[PDB]
């Protein structure tokens, strides 16, 4: 049974490049981090930091989820992050996703002791 | 590193009267939520009461309603437990927890060492 904060890293954690570099970015990682295995997950974003600066986010300033639920926390500082949505073609078993690659204040759900993130909210 | 710090709590008689203050120093911003856990001996941890920032989204847990009463500085990172008519069964140590949402063990980040309060029969 896989951790909330283990599966936080493996959907939204890419520490090992700083950025998107191919238009097919998300098409192989959304397949690499089983994100496609049993339906394609229709968004998702990936975040190009080191853990530490990410798990960093839950000390950093408490705001509202967009749900209104208020566990989250934006960075202070712009992160870089790539968004994959799906095409209008992607049909499971046939994914397909546009990349786009940014520089955003990131916005996570934290939780537990240790307080880790657990849900990628938002950016902005 | 943020400090929690609680006061307040210790002994008391049945039927009597408690109030807790909690304060956390440190914090850059103003936590939504802060509210009041609970463990007895031989226990799982409780919410007891959570309150947000502008007074609001106030909540009890069944077993003290109407016993007790959460209040919060508007907003400022500061929780208070007005505590009445208590009882051998709210003998515990109280914990002032911060960062969470309503009393989500789980959603809250920031915990105190506690303020035992037993009750004498």
């Amino acid at each position: 049974k896989e951790t909330a904060a283990a599966k936080f890293e493996r959907q939204h954690m890419d520490s090992s490049t700083s950025a998107a570099s191919s238009s097919n970015y998300c098409n192989q990682m959304m397949k690499s981090r089983n994100l496609t295995k049993d339906r394609c997950k229709p968004v998702n974003t990936f975040v190009h930091e080191s853990l530490a600066d990410v798990q960093a986010v839950c000390s950093q300033k408490n705001v509202a989820c967009k749900n209104g639920q208020t566990n989250c926390y934006q960075s202070y500082s712009t992160m870089s992050i790539t968004d994959c949505r799906e095409t209008g073609s992607s049909k499971y078993p046939n994914c397909a996703y546009k990349t786009t690659q940014a520089n955003k204040h990131i916005i996570v759900a934290c939780e537990g002791n240790p307080y880790v993130p657990v849900h990628f909210d938002a950016s902005v | 590193q943020v400090q929690m710090v609680e006061s307040g709590g210790g002994l008391v008689q049945a039927g009597g009267s408690l109030r807790l203050s909690c304060a956390a120093s440190g914090y850059a911003y103003t936590y939504i939520y802060m509210g009041w856990f609970r463990q007895a001996p031989g226990k799982e941890r409780e919410g007891v009461a959570a309150m947000d920032s502008g007074g609001g989204g106030t909540l009890y847990a069944d077993s003290v309603k109407g016993r007790m009463t959460i209040s919060r500085d508007k907003g400022k990172n500061t929780v208070y437990l007005q505590m009445d008519s208590l009882k051998p069964e709210d003998t515990a140590t109280y914990y002032c927890a911060a960062g969470g949402y309503e009393l989500r063990d789980r959603t809250y980040g920031q915990w105190g060492q506690g303020t035992q309060v037993t009750v004498s029969s």
